[PDB]
């Protein structure tokens, strides 16, 4: 009404309409976050740590795999004290908002989990790689 | 039917922000003068729209008074102001014994201009001429350690040196429409009867703050925004007497303020280049200074006021004294009408209490009867408090006139246990927070936060 | 003579090759783009400022897809209203300057398919990976 | 004792284990490499400069391929000057440390191939894309 | 002379005021084009222009 | 100072005129000093004055 323009190049507008309708649209809002006498070091100290923080998301979605296709799939499972909900429910019903304050616990856990798994997944391509 | 996780980059979430906003200033006050416009000079001009969010269903929890935008807004207009007046009009000489005397005396508003002689330094630095400036009531202080003679000083000769003002520099409030650093987003509240804090409903997104036009005032608020729908009475805690109470009105007032007496203006050379300005004699007759507001519409303020304020003071009267008294700082409301300062005595505005009933009774008359505050013009003033920046204003010829649409209030509470029938407030203020917290509160900054997580069961072959 | 040092170390020397050219040298370009007391911030604003346009860029690519290739093909096809010229004419007669001059328009359509293209692509791509 | 955490979140902890030990942890030490009056320039002199490196060095990955992995086939092979040791010595007796004071030499020569053998896949790529 | 005007400065004693060539180099990013054509009235198409 | 030891003979009274906080009026203060920063006068003999 609005559209992607307002809700991406805009922000947040998607956090009302439920996380399954992020799958059409979490692209613009990437791009957006990458933007650009005394008042010199005000902006410049703004722009650099804009991306530096940018940067630092790419390094980890890099690490993790897979990790240029925004959306990927890093092959570990969900540990049972996470499933407490459906699908349907996360997906049609939650909010991206509203998952993130529950799903807050157990972060770096996660991102152990991811690490490792692409890790691991490394070494057995080299072999392969060496046996190829 | 295992789980497997998926990785989300971009999604629409985020959490409180503690960063800083930009200029954002208006592009259109923009010209080659800028570079003499305070304020303006100094930022880059900006042209965004308004944003289309509605973020739906979103709702969101607000706090004017722990908002701490309101004190990056305060440090800056301290900072960019001082820094604006850096390299001009050092008045240190001036601090030389002054003799002077009486106008007329005759009518108190005539015998203040004090005729004021006294031995400046030349062109060149041996040579000295003998000189008069007119200045009027409080910059002049007898003497230290006189008897009551012809001999007096400078105010500011015991404390610290001051400046005037570069001569050249505009000083009018101009809206800072803030933006959002990359990364960052402005949410605002739509709802009216929003108490200052609290869940809002529908908030709309924000790329840029709506432009606030700083300004320096008490008590009453001029030049500012509108109630929406009705009075909006907001406070930190109405129960807790050491707080202020920030009214937005529903509808405008209006005040016209104005220094009648024409005044001339000559110039000082002080040694090497830097001139000093003064009156030369104000050369009409001498007549008050004054703020004409109608009373009708006055009137049907306070009481509307009282309507509203009725609610958390329930079956008591609303009544309202004049300040505690102090300072002219303290206890009258000062303007910066023409660049002039004014200093305007609030009694009898705030004289008046109605019955607790608060009936809006009124009719149609051909009256055009006002209520009139006079006023004390300064020539030096510590602005914001700042006794280290003090500041001699450059004078200005001719006769001011100055509207507008007014106001925010500012008020406090009063009454011991010997009342509680009625309830007294007062004219508050000096906290140069509170005059922009009144705006500002409508936004809050927050930062986007991409990268999270769900399960979805696909899987990836590898 | 010259050589890919001069044409891309330095800049734009491949300009008047005509675009066949580029085929075999867009490397070089790319790399030399991202090079490195008042004065401290005008050099301060120009590194930031050759930074954030570079990433800017990466991020587009990325979006698109392929992306790490600098060369890709994005499985949109060209309007009709964009084909007034033979692809040999296009390849081995043009410029990358003088292409540049015309198809200038249209760029933010080119821009908008592309993205969208990739959408799709994604979502197929959860779909099959969902059914597998 | 340690771990990963003091040898790459701090760094150079594998420097005395042999390369071979890399194999599994050369991860965390790239993300802590992209960390974050007067003196503000100072500083937005260093957070700049870190920012240029990194960049400059993931632009080179990029052109070489592979290269998202971290550890990347070339399909380059070994020139014969270069093959004084073998195998088992450089990776399983050989720190980074001591391999990089000989294997310092012809830097450059390696770096060239790496770029020619990927300029000329990707032409063939685009020979095939063109045939299919 | 300068009493009637503004204050005035010496110089500081130790500086050398002697023009030193500036080879203006460009950001990254950005490069030089120039002229190697003689006849060129100021404007206009320059024909052989180095980088 | 007193003279006599020489750890007491240092303390130097040191009156001046300086400049009051209207510039044309002017006091005499004294402030005590001791030994080195207090520098006879140049060019005077044995005398009263000194120089900072
Ligand atoms: C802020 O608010 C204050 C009020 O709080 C306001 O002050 C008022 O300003 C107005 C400005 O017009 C003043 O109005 C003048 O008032 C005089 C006084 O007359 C009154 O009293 C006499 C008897 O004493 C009555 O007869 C008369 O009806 C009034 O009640 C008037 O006389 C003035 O009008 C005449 O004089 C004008 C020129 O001075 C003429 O142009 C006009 O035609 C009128 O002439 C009349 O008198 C002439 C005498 O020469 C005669 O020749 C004519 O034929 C005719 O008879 C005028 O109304 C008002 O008094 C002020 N009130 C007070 C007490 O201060 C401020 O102005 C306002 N400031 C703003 C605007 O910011
Ligand atoms: C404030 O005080 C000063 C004096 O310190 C007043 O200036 C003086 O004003 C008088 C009367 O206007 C001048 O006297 C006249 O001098 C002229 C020649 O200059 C002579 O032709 C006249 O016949 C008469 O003697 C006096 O010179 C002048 N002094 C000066 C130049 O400083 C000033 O008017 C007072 N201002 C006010 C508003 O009270
Ligand atoms: C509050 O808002 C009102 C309404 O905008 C302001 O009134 C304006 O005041 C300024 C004073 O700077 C006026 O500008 C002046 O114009 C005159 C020529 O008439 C010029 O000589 C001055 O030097 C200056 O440029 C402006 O015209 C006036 N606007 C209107 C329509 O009245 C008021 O200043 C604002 N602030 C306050 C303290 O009220
Ligand atoms: C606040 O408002 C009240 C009500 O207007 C003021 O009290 C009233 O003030 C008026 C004006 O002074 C009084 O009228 C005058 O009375 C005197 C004495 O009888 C008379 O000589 C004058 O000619 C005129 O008639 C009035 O009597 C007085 N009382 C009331 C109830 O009206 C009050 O003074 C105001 N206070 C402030 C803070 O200004
Ligand atoms: C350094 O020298 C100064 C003088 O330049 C000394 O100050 C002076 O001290 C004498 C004796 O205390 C004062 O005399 C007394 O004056 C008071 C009234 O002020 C009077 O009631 C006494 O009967 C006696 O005459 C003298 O006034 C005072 N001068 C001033 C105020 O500067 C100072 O004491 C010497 N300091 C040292 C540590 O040597
Ligand atoms: C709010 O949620 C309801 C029910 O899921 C949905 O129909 C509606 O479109 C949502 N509104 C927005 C704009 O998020
Ligand atoms: C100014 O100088 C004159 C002449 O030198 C002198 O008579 C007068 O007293 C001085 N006034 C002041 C206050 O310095
Ligand atoms: C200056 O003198 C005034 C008048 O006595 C006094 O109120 C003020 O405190 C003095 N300021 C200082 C710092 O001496
Ligand atoms: C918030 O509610 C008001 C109700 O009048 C509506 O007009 C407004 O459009 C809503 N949100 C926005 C975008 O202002
Ligand atoms: C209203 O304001 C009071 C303080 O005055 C605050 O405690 C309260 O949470 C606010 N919201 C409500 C529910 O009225
Ligand atoms: C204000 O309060 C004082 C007592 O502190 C009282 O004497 C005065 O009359 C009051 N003024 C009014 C009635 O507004
Ligand atoms: C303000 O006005 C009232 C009423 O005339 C007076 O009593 C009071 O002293 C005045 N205060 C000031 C600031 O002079
Ligand atoms: C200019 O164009 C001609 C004809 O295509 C070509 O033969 C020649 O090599 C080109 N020169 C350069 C260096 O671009
Ligand atoms: C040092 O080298 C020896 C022999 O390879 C190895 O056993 C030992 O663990 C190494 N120590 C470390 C911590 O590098
Ligand atoms: C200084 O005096 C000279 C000589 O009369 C004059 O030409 C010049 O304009 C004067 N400058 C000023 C600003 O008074
Ligand atoms: C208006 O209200 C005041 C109390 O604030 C009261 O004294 C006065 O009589 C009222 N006048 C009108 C217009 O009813």
């Amino acid at each position: 009404a609005v559209g992607i323009g307002a809700v991406f190049l805009g922000f947040l507008g998607a956090a009302g309409s439920t996380m399954g309708a992020a799958s059409m649209t979490l692209t613009v809002q990437a791009r957006n976050l990458l933007s650009g006498t005394v008042w010199g070091i005000k902006q410049l100290q703004a722009r650099v740590l804009a991306v530096e923080r940018y940067l630092r998301d790419q390094q980890l979605l890099g690490i993790w795999g897979c990790s240029g296709k925004l959306i990927c799939c890093t092959n570990v499972p969900w540990n049972s004290s996470w499933s407490n909900r459906n699908l349907s429910e996360i997906w049609d019903n939650m909010t991206w908002l509203q998952w993130d304050k529950e799903i807050s616990n157990y972060t770096q856990i996660i991102y152990g989990l991811l690490e490792e798994s692409q890790n691991q997944q490394e070494k057995n391509e080299q072999d392969l790689l060496a046996l190829d | 039917e295992n789980l497997w996780v998926t990785v989300y980059y971009g999604v629409p979430v985020w959490k409180e922000a503690k960063t800083t906003l930009f200029c954002a200033s208006d592009a259109r006050a923009y010209e080659k003068e800028v570079h003499n416009v305070w304020a303006t000079h100094a930022c880059v001009p900006t042209d965004p729209s308004p944003q289309e969010l509605v973020l739906g269903n979103v709702t969101e929890n607000f706090n004017m008074w722990k908002n701490d935008m309101v004190d990056q807004m305060h440090e800056d207009i301290i900072s960019l102001w001082d820094q604006s007046l850096k390299p001009c009009v050092k008045l240190t000489p001036l601090c030389v014994t002054l003799i002077c005397s009486d106008a007329t005396v005759k009518t108190g508003t005539v015998e203040e201009m004090k005729n004021c002689s006294f031995n400046t330094t030349t062109e060149i630095r041996d040579k000295e001429k003998k000189e008069y400036a007119l200045f009027y009531k409080p910059d002049i202080v007898p003497l230290s350690e006189t008897n009551n003679t012809s001999e007096y000083r400078l105010i500011n000769c015991n404390t610290s040196a001051c400046t005037q003002a570069c001569p050249k520099v505009t000083f009018e409030p101009i809206p800072i429409h803030y933006c959002a650093p990359a990364g960052y987003a402005i949410l605002k509240c739509n709802d009216e009867t929003f108490n200052g804090t609290g869940p809002c409903s529908n908030v709309s997104t924000v790329q840029c703050t709506h432009g606030i036009r700083p300004v320096v005032s008490t008590q009453l608020l001029l030049n500012g925004s509108l109630a929406e729908k009705e009075i909006v009475i907001r406070s930190e805690n109405l129960t807790n007497n050491a707080k202020i109470i920030i009214v937005h009105l529903h509808t405008p007032v209006e005040i016209v303020c104005t220094r009648p007496n024409n005044n001339t203006r000559k110039s000082v050379r002080i040694g090497p280049g830097q001139t000093f300005y003064a009156t030369g004699d104000i050369i009409g007759d001498i007549k008050q200074a004054h703020c004409n507001i109608s009373e009708e519409k006055w009137n049907d303020t306070l009481q509307k006021v009282g309507i509203e304020l009725q609610k958390h003071f329930p079956n008591k009267t609303i009544k309202y004294n004049q300040s505690a008294g102090g300072d002219m700082e303290i206890t009258t409301h000062s303007f910066n009408c023409g660049g002039e300062f004014f200093y305007c005595n609030t009694s009898n505005l705030f004289n008046g209490t109605y019955n607790g009933t608060y009936i809006s009774t009124n009719s149609s008359a051909n009256s055009t009867s006002t209520i009139t505050l006079q006023c004390r013009i300064k020539q030096i003033i510590n602005m914001w408090q700042g006794v280290g920046r003090c500041m001699y204003a450059p004078p200005i010829a001719g006769n001011i006139t100055c509207r507008s649409n007014i106001t925010g209030l500012l008020l406090t509470r009063d009454g011991g246990t010997n009342s509680n029938e009625t309830e007294t407030f007062r004219p508050a203020g000096g906290d140069m927070r509170d005059n922009w917290r009144s705006e500002l509160y409508k936004y809050k900054v927050v930062k986007i936060e991409p990268l999270g997580v769900a399960p979805t069961r696909c899987k990836r072959r590898v």
